[PDB]
């Protein structure tokens, strides 16, 4: 059957290096799904409200997903906004906080519990996939010694990256201890807007493969977790050297990126998805076997309100999106 | 090859 | 300042560039020992473009020749414009890739392409302001078109804000002249389409097709051919070495004439090109220059230009002439061809100014096209490919050294979709 | 003294600041050597003995023509540290023109300039000379008007660009980097006046009787109207204008600083007799529509504010002769809230005629600096071309690639809308 991406909006609280220089809250909200910015209506799934937690955006966006990957589904969350918007925050956040962790720690705990929870005859195999994308290139977070790598194609056409290191997990310890080792070789820059911020588009990857004793049958699943970098201006980020360098390329790919949600909602033919490394892996994600859903941070100052209103209409353009998902039985 | 089960 | 590092790979590489090279040198007056002898300093400002400096005002260009094979390294420096390159720069093997790919891009040009890399380093450290590379190569081939690609893929990874210009020769529609063209052909298409910013197609059904009707040559040969090769090369780059009323880089066409990244393949020409006996008769100027360049004859590829929609158009003029006179041109050119030519990108067409002719000649130009017709030279090679896939065909010498199926189709894959993306702006 | 300096980005600034410079020293009778065998302190500086150091700034990323500059006639009248050249162009590219090669030589022209600002008294202005669609004079430019902006402000700067025309153009991103440029430069110069090569093409062809007109003619009809703008200062004459003048009577308001220049006599040497040329003929011709110098009708519009720079043997009383026919005339248009749009100016020096020159020896001319509503078409279809190229997301990762987020091409359009619906409400 058909299904639509499910794009979600979080509006961060304004931060200090706004708050103390004569900024505006410009965003007003009405109902539960609706954003009005300069009087012009934006519609969404959930949009949030300054004070939501984590769990809140959790149990709203990505619960669903824990369950579609076990059942044998695809899934695919993954972050863009701007620069200081709430990416890495929504995703990843504290890692070890009970209270501040993201949405990876909660759907891999999450994930581990339903399988714990599960009938006795199945049998799991999940595996953990790692790397980044930095200058065009696609390092492994997990051994340094993958500088660059390719991403081909299969037999039924869909792509995906070979080589990068498939460490096998059995319980949550050691996919947080995998995400730690992931998080220490990822790439962070200090720019004006945020002090941490991230260079790369993080991608995380975990196989859920699904065997059944009795009636023979397996399952497979692919759920795919991103942290895009954001949209960077040289007027605001003041980058000058490696910092502008990485800032031309983020905002290639970002721009492949919108290049390609336009193509899929105006339904046309072509599709670009070669034009980055980037839409390469994520090709599925966005026009195939995968139930996809979009968490744009935004940051609600009045100093940011082209950069908002040009995430959110990204936001709006992706929703009109459609995919076919089939359950893949092996 | 590391399996886990319910 | 702003400097081209050559790159000669193969058969077809080495003897377009030996003609490429000589005729530069007797553009910039430069006599076969690497002295010179030149008429104006025009020659001399630029010197530094394709050429390097030594003791004693000898001239040794920067050129770097490949080969799997070492007979036509022996042909080049046994010629009359030979012992101008650098004794050091000839890399070479001694076992030919056979028209093989894989021998070429796995097994055979692996055990050389450190060496040339290493060349090609050195060259760069000693340029100045590095611009882009050249390179000549034929797709059809097995030297060429592996050992070709393996070193673009190379030299992008270590230079990736340089560009990459390569002029390479597509197979002939109509005649094949070795029986692993199409094979071949997909396979270097896949990585130059990723490793390339304008790479120029050159087919020699269309040279001969020129050398027939418009030069009414009786017997053209290969030199003739890699002569009109040599005539565009020189012209593309004619801004960078001389001064003009409007100038124009490599990166300044680039930026002009690649609206999406993997529309990078152009096709080449040239004016004016007449018959000896018929120079008498015609009228040299500007009309008649933009005349004979949007004419399908004159096109250096076997892409009829009504077939399809020009994306964006260069034309690097060269001589004296009035800027007013060509832009007329080219807009009555746009006004009159409004159906071959796209509307959603006004001004489709590139002007630019050198006030240099070559030698003997009032007026020059050189033509650029980014047509959708070039979807035809990619969609028979898929067919061709396609048929000779699915039975098999010739598969075990490319499996046999190291490559898989599906390699194969992630090479047809991907020229498939470079044909449905010049398809849909249409 | 009244000096200014003058600045020549790109390709099309430089050639017009060659045709510019020759014109001023075949006027002060200053040799290409620097060596002369009052009145030219404005625009040249004085060594010990002799030598004259215009106070000019050549800059471009290219650096052929400036080596061209370098190497010509006029070798040994610039200081050598004033001609700056870089290593790679700018290929067109608005991005590499401001923040990747342009934040290279962005501090030698600056220093150059306040080097060249501590030598002057009574700065006036700076004249700047671009051309808008390059990547250079789009980028580059940008980049020094916002220095000179922050760092002295208060002084005058005035802009001579080369508008991209309707049909005939020569770049396929020249709206892209038109109306980035026209953004960002919206807010800090003072007087933009704008011409295109088409509308002097089309000068060349009625008047001057040449039909293949090149770039050294019409640089040197641009000569001719900067001596024209700038001859007040450098000579005497009844009613001189200053550059402080032209700003608050040419702008009425603070977003409308986009005139269109016209001049004339422009006639050739067959044509300088069979005709009297009297100033009521001159003027009448100059606010004649096919002898505006952008490609845009003034009759499709209004005018704001208009100003006269008479040259040579002129007499207020023919100026308020012809003054009064103009506004008698119905197909001129002059705006209800200005009843007085007319500023005028006398100088006692006739204009010069350059040896192997296409124009001819002219007893009197005038330089008409128009601001009207008519501007406002060229903008629109500006507008449409980028996008018509903007809808397609065509030749984006180009300027993307090389440090500009994608939606600085939306706030330039919003800006460029922006511009249009004010040039409408003041024209209603
Ligand atoms: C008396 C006279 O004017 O003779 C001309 C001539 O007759 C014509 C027909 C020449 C002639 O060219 C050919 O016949 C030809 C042969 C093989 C391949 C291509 C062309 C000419 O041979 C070629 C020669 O070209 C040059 O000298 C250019 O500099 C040219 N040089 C070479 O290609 C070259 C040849 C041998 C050795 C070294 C260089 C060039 C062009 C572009 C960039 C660099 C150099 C010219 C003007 C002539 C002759 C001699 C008859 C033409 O070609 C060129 C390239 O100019 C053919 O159509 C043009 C028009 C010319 O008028
Ligand atoms: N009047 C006049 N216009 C010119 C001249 N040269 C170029 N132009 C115009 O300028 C535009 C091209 O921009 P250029 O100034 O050549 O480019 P640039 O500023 O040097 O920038 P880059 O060369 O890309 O670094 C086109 O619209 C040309 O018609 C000239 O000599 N005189
Ligand atoms: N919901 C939130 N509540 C409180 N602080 C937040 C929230 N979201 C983001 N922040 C703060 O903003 C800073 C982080 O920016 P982050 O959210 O890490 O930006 P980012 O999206 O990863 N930037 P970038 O990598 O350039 O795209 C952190 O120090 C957070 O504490
Ligand atoms: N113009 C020209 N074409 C050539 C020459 N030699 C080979 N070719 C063409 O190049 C193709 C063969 O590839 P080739 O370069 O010989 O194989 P390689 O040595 O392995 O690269 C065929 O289409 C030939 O017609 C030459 O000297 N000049
Ligand atoms: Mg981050
Ligand atoms: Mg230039």
């Amino acid at each position: 059957a058909e299904c639509n991406i499910k794009v979600m909006c979080r509006f961060r609280p304004l931060n200090e290096s706004e708050v103390n220089r004569g900024d505006k809250y410009i965003a007003k909200f009405q109902g539960e799904d609706t954003v009005v910015i300069a009087s012009k209506p934006y519609a969404f799934d959930r949009v949030f409200q300054s004070s939501t937690s984590q769990e809140q955006v959790y149990n709203d966006c990505a619960k669903k997903i824990v369950k579609d990957v076990l059942e044998g589904y695809n899934g695919t969350i993954f972050a863009y906004g701007q620069t200081s918007s709430g990416k890495t925050h929504t995703m990843e956040g504290k890692l070890h906080d009970p209270e501040g962790m993201g949405i990876i720690p909660r759907i891999v705990q999450d994930i581990f519990n339903y399988i714990y929870s599960m009938d006795e005859n199945l049998e799991f195999h999940i595996k953990v996939s790692y790397f980044e994308i930095y200058l065009d290139k696609i390092r492994d977070l997990l051994d340094v010694s993958k500088t660059n790598l390719s991403v081909h194609e299969d037999k039924n056409r869909v792509p995906y990256v070979k080589g990068c290191t498939e460490r096998f997990v059995c319980s949550p310890d050691e996919v947080m201890d995998t995400i730690d080792e992931g998080k220490s070789n990822r790439h962070v820059a200090v720019t004006n807007m945020n002090e941490h911020s991230s260079r790369s588009h993080s991608i995380f990857l975990i196989n859920v493969k699904q065997e059944n004793t009795q009636t023979e049958q397996k399952l497979s699943g692919k759920l795919y977790l991103v942290d895009l970098a954001g949209s960077e201006k040289v007027s605001k980020t003041g980058a000058e050297g490696a910092v502008l360098d990485e800032a031309k390329n983020i905002n290639k790919s970002l721009s492949a990126l919108g290049n390609v949600i336009s193509a899929l909602a105006e339904g046309s033919t072509y599709v670009p998805y070669r034009d980055s490394k980037m839409t390469r892996i994520l090709q599925d994600s966005l026009g195939g076997n995968c139930r996809t859903t979009i968490v744009i941070c935004c940051s609600p100052s009045s100093y940011n309100e082209s950069e908002t209103k040009s995430t959110l209409l990204f936001g709006q353009r992706a929703k009109t999106i459609k995919n076919t998902v089939c359950v893949n039985v092996e | 090859a590391k399996p886990i089960r319910p | 300042m702003r400097e081209i590092v050559h790159i000669q790979a193969g058969q077809c590489g080495n003897q377009i560039g030996a003609k490429f090279w000589e005729v530069i040198s007797d553009e910039h007056g430069i006599d076969p020992t690497g002295s010179y002898h030149g008429d104006s300093d025009l020659q001399l400002e630029r010197i530094n473009v394709y050429y390097n400096e030594a003791a004693g005002n000898k001239y040794v260009p920067r050129a770097i020749l490949v080969d799997l094979e070492p007979g036509t390294m022996d042909s080049v420096r046994s010629g009359p414009f030979g012992q101008i390159f650098r004794p050091d720069n000839f890399v070479f093997g001694q076992s030919g890739a056979g028209n093989n790919w894989a021998k070429g891009h796995y097994t055979e040009g692996a055990e050389l392409v450190d060496s040339v890399l290493d060349v090609v380093r050195k060259e760069s450290e000693s340029c100045d302001c590095l611009q882009g590379f050249q390179l000549t190569h034929s797709l059809g081939g097995g030297t060429g078109s592996g050992m070709g690609t393996l070193l673009i893929s190379k030299i992008r990874e270590e230079y990736p804000d340089r560009i990459m210009n390569t002029f390479s020769v597509v197979p002939s529609p109509k005649v094949s002249d070795t029986v692993v063209e199409p094979y071949n052909a997909t396979l270097s298409v896949h990585q130059l389409v990723e490793n390339t910013d304008e790479t120029y197609c050159i087919d020699n059904e269309a040279l001969y097709d020129i050398c027939f009707r418009t030069l009414k040559l009786t017997t053209p040969t290969y030199g003739d051919l890699n002569h009109l090769v040599s005539a565009t090369m020189s012209g593309v780059t004619t801004c960078l070495r001389f001064p003009g009323q409007l100038n124009a880089d490599l990166r300044k066409l680039a930026v002009n004439m690649v609206p999406f990244p993997r529309l990078h393949f152009f096709m080449p020409g040239f004016a004016p090109l007449t018959s000896r006996g018929s120079q008498q008769y015609r009228a040299l100027t500007v009309p008649e220059l933009t005349q004979q360049m949007f004419d399908a004859k004159n096109m250096m590829a076997a892409c009829d230009p009504r077939h399809g929609r020009y994306l964006t158009v260069a034309a690097v003029f060269r001589g004296r002439m009035s800027m007013k006179e060509v832009d007329e041109q080219m807009l009555n050119v746009q006004n009159k061809n409004s159906s071959y030519f796209v509307e959603w990108i006004p001004n489709n067409v590139k002007t630019a100014v050198c006030d240099i002719p070559p030698r003997g000649l009032k007026m020059s130009a050189t033509f650029i096209g980014n047509s959708t017709a070039i979807q035809e030279l990619f969609k028979r090679i898929s067919e061709q490919f396609t048929a000779m896939f699915r039975r098999k065909a010739f598969l075990h010498w490319y499996t046999g050294e190291g490559m898989d199926e599906m390699e194969f189709t992630e090479a047809e894959s991907n020229m498939n979709d470079l044909v449905s993306e010049y398809q849909q702006y249409q | 003294m009244r000096e200014c300096i003058s600045i020549h980005v790109g390709q099309a600034g430089v050639q017009i600041g060659n045709a510019c410079w020759e014109l001023y020293c075949l006027e002060h009778g200053i040799q290409p050597d620097g060596q002369m065998p009052d009145s030219f302190n404005t625009f040249f500086s004085e060594t010990g003995a002799g030598k004259h150091v215009p106070r000019a700034v050549f800059v471009d990323l290219e650096p052929t023509v400036i080596d061209e500059v370098r190497t010509g006639t006029y070798r040994q009248l610039f200081h050598p540290e004033q001609l700056i050249t870089g290593k790679e162009d700018a290929a067109n590219n608005y991005a590499r023109g401001h923040y990747t090669i342009g934040k290279e030589i962005i501090d030698l022209v600056l220093d150059r300039i306040r080097k060249l600002a501590d030598q002057c008294t009574g700065l006036q202005g700076f004249l700047v000379f671009h051309s808008f669609g390059g990547g250079t004079g789009s980028g580059f430019t940008s980049l020094l008007m916002e220095r000179l902006s922050v760092d002295y402000g208060k002084k005058s700067k005035l802009e001579f660009s080369i508008y991209p025309a309707p049909q005939v153009s020569t770049a396929v991103v020249e709206p892209y980097n038109s109306i980035l440029t026209t953004h960002t430069t919206l807010e800090h110069s003072d007087c933009a006046f704008m011409v295109d090569n088409e509308a002097i093409y089309d000068i060349c062809r009625r008047n001057l009787d040449i039909e293949r007109p090149t770039y050294t003619n019409l640089n040197r009809l641009i000569s001719q109207i900067v001596s024209s703008i700038t001859a007040s200062l450098r000579f005497d004459g009844a009613l001189n204008v200053d550059l402080t003048e032209f700003q608050t009577n040419l702008v009425p308001y603070p977003r409308i600083h986009f005139p269109l220049a016209t001049y004339a006599p422009v006639i050739s040497a067959e044509k300088a007799y069979h005709e009297q040329l009297s100033v009521a003929e001159i003027t009448n011709a100059c606010f004649e529509p096919a002898n505006q110098m952008v490609k845009c009708d003034p009759r499709h519009g209004k005018y704001m504010a208009c100003c006269l720079l008479y040259r040579g043997d002129v007499v207020p009383k023919d100026v308020n002769a012809a003054i009064a026919t103009i506004k008698t005339k119905r197909s001129i248009q002059f705006v209800d809230w200005c009843p007085t749009g007319f500023k005028v100016g006398i100088n006692y020096q006739p204009p010069t005629v350059v040896p192997g020159g296409d124009l001819a020896k002219v007893q009197r001319a005038v330089c008409m600096l128009s601001n009207t509503t008519a501007i406002a078409e060229a903008w629109a279809r500006l507008d449409h071309k980028f996008d018509l190229m903007y809808a397609k997301r065509a030749f984006v990762h180009w300027y993307v690639g090389e440090g500009m987020e994608e939606g600085e091409f939306s706030e330039a359009r919003e800006d460029m809308a922006a511009l249009e619906k004010d040039y409408e409400e003041v024209g209603v």
